[PDB]
């Protein structure tokens, strides 16, 4: 049983350091693939492997390295960081026989590769109440949440209401935005939307909460600054319905 | 070892019918799959199809493999916006144990709602929090408006999200946008 688990889903890390990306499949599929597909692009095979003691490339030009050494892991590997690298990475195994099944559900792996890490910020949560004009016309009000100030592209928001992640009156950007486009180490930038019935939002006993997920550094990497190590974390921000 | 997918791209409304194809150069085939990869996620078995026939189906979707095994089909019933995603036809050299499987580039599908009784406008919000800053949010605007970008290094304008409230069986885009205060107004924002 079971699907495959690839760890880890989020990191940022500063060039020349060893990153070893890995996964297993508790499926004994004899078969597992590596592919890396940059943004705004395909998938590309990387490595490959038939079974334990095989490793194949399929674009030349990897610069990462695989190890079989068991059925259940296939880890990828890069020894000096570049980012060049810096793109999502999906992790494969297909079924042993007959009409060969493939499921390489992998998560994935997103990774980022950092000129120095001094570059790393959590993002600035804040949440704004409805333009009660909004709601004597519509009769709904429309919360919205900003993250802001935040480097790398490694975040994930939710809403909690009375205590509760919801998904239903939900809509987020599928992609951030950069503060500085002029720099392609632009910080980043993402906003959100939550709407609901205007009574139930003047209700000041429902909670109102956006939740913020940031993937940081770790706490043993080296932060020298004069600011609060950018650990992966959360911030969130809050309000409570208000009559008015 | 080489697949070919058509369209490339595409938009399409909900409870719409599509379809889509695709072409090869395989040498042997046995396999034949159709994924819906969706955003920073990776793919989904949808469908594998081999020398049987050009029609599966599996809820929404109806593969079509054809007759000598040069093109296929897959075709989507009323279509559903979370299914707004890039679909992959892959091939394979058969062989469970030595066949390879060619991606074909995809074609992003993307679906918009169906906008009944319309009603676009721009509000400004406040801050929860006592700051003198804002944001102004345009609304209830039907799908065929595009949401131009700031292209003003101190604006950011997002583009259009949809958000879905079951409960009412509501659907309604929106779109924001905001900045570091002085000459600012929701009105001269989101101009054209």
């Amino acid at each position: 049983e079971a699907d495959i688990y690839q760890t880890p889903r989020y990191l940022v890390i500063g060039t020349g350091k060893k990153i070893t990306l890995e996964c297993s499949q508790t499926m004994g599929h004899d078969k597992m693939y590596w592919y890396q597909q940059d943004p705004g692009m395909e998938l590309h095979l990387i490595h490959y492997s038939y079974g334990v003691n095989s490793t194949e490339k399929g674009d030349l030009s990897s610069e990462s390295t695989v190890s079989r050494i068991r059925t259940e892991h296939f880890p990828l590997t890069l020894e000096s960081a570049r980012p060049s690298h810096t793109s999502q990475y999906l992790c494969a195994s297909s079924e042993n026989i007959g009409t060969a099944y493939e499921q390489y559900f992998g998560p994935g792996t997103r990774l980022t590769v950092t000129e120095d890490l001094k570059n790393v910020f959590p993002p600035e949560v804040a949440v704004f109440e409805p333009s009660e004009a909004e709601i004597s016309h519509t009769q709904k009000a429309t919360l919205v949440c900003l993250a802001t100030g935040f480097y790398p592209d490694h975040v994930e928001l939710s809403w909690w209401v009375n205590g509760k992640e919801v998904h239903s009156g939900v809509s987020t950007d599928p992609q951030p935005l950069k503060e500085q486009p002029a720099l392609n180490d632009s910080r980043y930038a993402l906003s959100s939307r939550l709407r609901v019935s205007a009574t139930f939002w003047q209700d000041p006993r429902n909670h109102f909460r956006c939740q913020v997920q940031f993937y940081g550094l770790s706490e043993n990497d080296e932060w020298t600054q004069d600011r609060a190590k950018p650990v992966t974390q959360i911030v969130s921000a809050e309000a409570w319905g208000r009559a008015d | 070892n080489q697949v070919e997918q058509s369209p490339q791209s595409l938009i399409i409304l909900e409870g719409k019918n599509c379809t889509l194809q695709c072409n090869y150069t395989v040498s042997p085939f046995s396999n034949l799959r159709w994924y819906k990869q969706d955003t920073g996620r990776g793919p989904v078995s949808l469908t594998i199809m081999t020398f049987s026939e050009n029609t599966k189906s599996n809820g929404r979707y109806t593969a079509t493999l054809d007759a000598d095994t040069k093109q296929s089909s897959l075709h989507i019933t009323a279509s559903q916006l979370s299914d707004s995603a890039s679909y992959i036809c892959v091939v394979s050299d058969r062989g469970s144990t030595l066949g390879r499987l060619y991606f074909g580039r995809g074609t992003q599908l993307t679906v918009w709602p169906d906008i009944q009784k319309p009603d676009p406008a721009v509000y400004q919000l406040r801050d929860s929090k006592s700051s003198d800053k804002s944001v102004c949010l345009f609304t209830d605007f039907d799908s065929q408006t595009n949401v131009s970008q700031s292209k003003d290094s101190d604006v950011y304008i997002t583009d259009k999200t949809v958000l879905d409230m079951r409960s009412m069986d509501f659907k309604s885009n929106s779109a924001v946008a905001w900045s570091n205060k002085s000459d600012f107004a929701c009105a001269n924002a989101f101009n054209n």
